Order: structure tokens, then sequence, then C-alpha cells
């Protein structure tokens, strides 16, 4: 049998799939550790390296990528987890090699390809603390093409007033997204700042992980892709949608928590983004 | 519990591994260049060290 993970749940992804919307012929791109393609649970649909040592897409040797994947898009079936968008089309784009790590023209390299192959939607489970205009470019560059970017906020929890947000979730074109737990409570390490923009899952979250596994992880990692996910639901009930709406539904329609420097707007609700009049609850 | 070391910025990575693990034995110490994207899971058994080109720690360790 197959379980939904509590995360799926709480960002209200199974109203999207009642109504019949799971993401079909919606491209989104892991920008990540690759993807296990040979997972039961995930169907990627192409991808491609830009790890220099590391030069197939399908082989994630981290885990990490893997699981951000199924949560993005576990296949609904009787087995394993539940994806948020589980008809989406997935693609491995490798930018960080087996120790978690990649270097800034890896991930510019990841993004010009997902821009260069159409992707709707880029998931970024990734960052560092310094910016650099490159990479800046790179992301305004796909949102301008008509991608929605989306990016873990970071874990550096808090430093009394100042941001910890890191990049590319720093700049205002990426949607940088904090975690909360299952009570909608930040979680300790979620990165803080007026650049946070919306939250979801990112503790305990199940996932699959390579060699037909599945555990649960914590991150800002786990969080973004919820937020990607519902991206993809959004856009395949509304396939007209730029960005900049889809952008908007989530962030209009989120259930608001705290303090906007610790939650930003609040918990996503893609049942109310993918409606057409949108408020939050 | 000590999960961030700010005074071992400016050292040697030998010597933030040494005090780390005095602190928290069980750390999964894994060393990284400055200035890298990595992902951004937490992991309350790994603590990274970020190096400069000289292999000194360029940036406040701390547990995640
Ligand atoms: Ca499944
Ligand atoms: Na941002």
């Amino acid at each position: 049998a197959q379980s939904v993970p509590y995360g799926v749940s709480q960002i209200k992804a199974p109203a999207l799939h009642s109504q019949g919307y799971t993401g079909s012929n919606v491209k989104v791109a892991v920008i990540d550790s690759g993807i296990d393609s040979s997972h039961p649970d995930l169907k990627v649909a192409g991808g491609a390296s830009m790890v220099p040592s590391e030069t197939n897409p399908f082989q994630d040797n981290n885990s990490h990528g893997t699981h951000v994947a199924g949560t993005v898009a576990a296949l609904n079936n009787s087995i394993g987890v539940l994806g948020v968008a589980p008809s989406a089309s997935l693609y491995a784009v490798k930018v960080l090699g087996a120790d978690g790590s990649g270097q800034y023209s890896w991930i510019i390299n990841g993004i010009e390809w997902a821009i260069a192959n159409n992707m709707d939607v880029i998931n970024m489970s990734l960052g560092g603390p310094s910016g650099s205009a490159a990479l800046k470019a790179a992301v305004d560059k796909a949102v301008a093409s008509g991608v929605v970017v989306v990016a873990a906020a970071g874990n550096e929890g808090t430093s009394g007033s100042s941001s910890t947000v890191g990049y590319p979730g720093k700049y205002p074109s990426v949607i940088a997204v904090g975690a909360v737990d299952s009570s909608n409570q930040r979680a300790s390490f979620s990165s803080v700042g007026p650049e946070l923009d919306v939250m979801a899952p990112g503790v305990s979250i199940q996932s699959t992980l390579p060699g037909n596994k599945y555990g649960a992880y914590n991150g800002t990692s786990m969080a973004s892709p919820h937020v990607a996910g519902a991206a993809a639901l959004i856009l395949s009930k509304h396939p007209n949608w730029t960005n900049t709406q889809v952008r908007s539904s989530l962030e209009n329609t989120t259930t608001k928590l705290g303090d906007s420097f610790y939650y930003g707007k609040g918990l996503i609700n893609v049942q109310a983004a993918a409606q057409h009049h949108h408020h939050h609850h | 519990m000590k999960t961030e070391w700010p005074e071992l910025v400016g050292k040697s990575v030998e010597e933030a591994k040494k005090v780390i693990l005095q602190d928290k034995p069980a750390a999964q110490i894994i060393v990284l260049p400055v200035g890298t994207i990595v992902t951004m899971e937490y992991r309350i058994d790994r603590v990274r060290l970020f190096v400069d080109r000289l292999d000194n720690i360029a940036q406040v360790p701390r547990v995640g």
C-alpha cells in the first residue's frame, strides 16, 4: 500500500488530486545531486549532469536529490509514498557531487540547461552564504524566461535581527522556502529574514532514497519541493498561468502563521492557490 | 550543548576537526571549499567545515 506523507496532506495537495490535477505535462527540474531513476516509485523523464567527474544524472551517490524528487513527484500507485505532483515530468539536473557540494558554475550550467530545455519549474534544495552576479543573472534569466524558480531558504536558524536566508533563495526572483513541522511551528534551523517568502513542511519528511528505499529527512531542502510540486499542480490546472501568476497564487493564499521575519507569508495551501480567487486562510 | 564554533574561524582544518571531535565525538565531519553551493538538509550529526584555498576555516562551523 502507498502512504501519503503528512506534508503532502498538510499543503492540501490531495484536494488538487481529487479535482483530477497531479502535475501532468509540467516539466520540473530538480537541480540537485542527481535522481536515482531505478527507484520504482519515481519516473525520471530526462536530465543532464553538470558535475565533471559524475556524468550520469540518473545515479544519485548522495541520496539528497532522490529524496527531494520524491517529494515533488513520487508516483501514484500502490507503493511507497505519494508526491505532491505525482504526474509531473521529472528532470534530474545533477549539479552536486556525491559529497553534496557543487561549484557555482555547475549550478549555473544546470539553470541554463533547464531554461534551454523549457522546464516549467526549477527546484533548488541548495544554497550558500554568498551570491554571485553570474548566479543572480542565471536565476533572473530563468524567471524572465517564464520558469517558476523555488529554493530552500537555508538552515541557518536565527542571528538576532539579521537575515540568514542564503543564495539563491535570497534573490528577489526566487521563491525562498522555510520549514515548519506538522504543527506549523517553524523548525529551529529554518533561516529567517525579510527574503523568507513562504513555508512548507520540512521536519521528518518521508520520501524516496536510492536503492529502492524510503526515509525521513529534515531541512529547508525538504520544504522547497513541496512548493515546487505545488507550482506543478497549479500549472496542471491552469496551464496558461505565467510563473508570475503561479508565484502570486502561492503567496496570496498561504495560511498566515507568525511574524513574517520568521514565517514569511505562512504555510502554502495549494487548494486555495489553484482557485481563481485568492485569499489567505 | 555546543552547536557552533566561531572561535575556529581562521584556524587550520586540522585543529578545527580536533576541537569539534572533543565537543561532539560522534560528529560526521565533512570538509568542503568555501564558496561552494551545498545541499540544504539538516543533519544533527554533521559538521561541515568550509575551508579557504590554504586549508584554514573560512566560515563559522555549525552542526547541521
Ligand atoms: Ca507511490
Ligand atoms: Na527570494
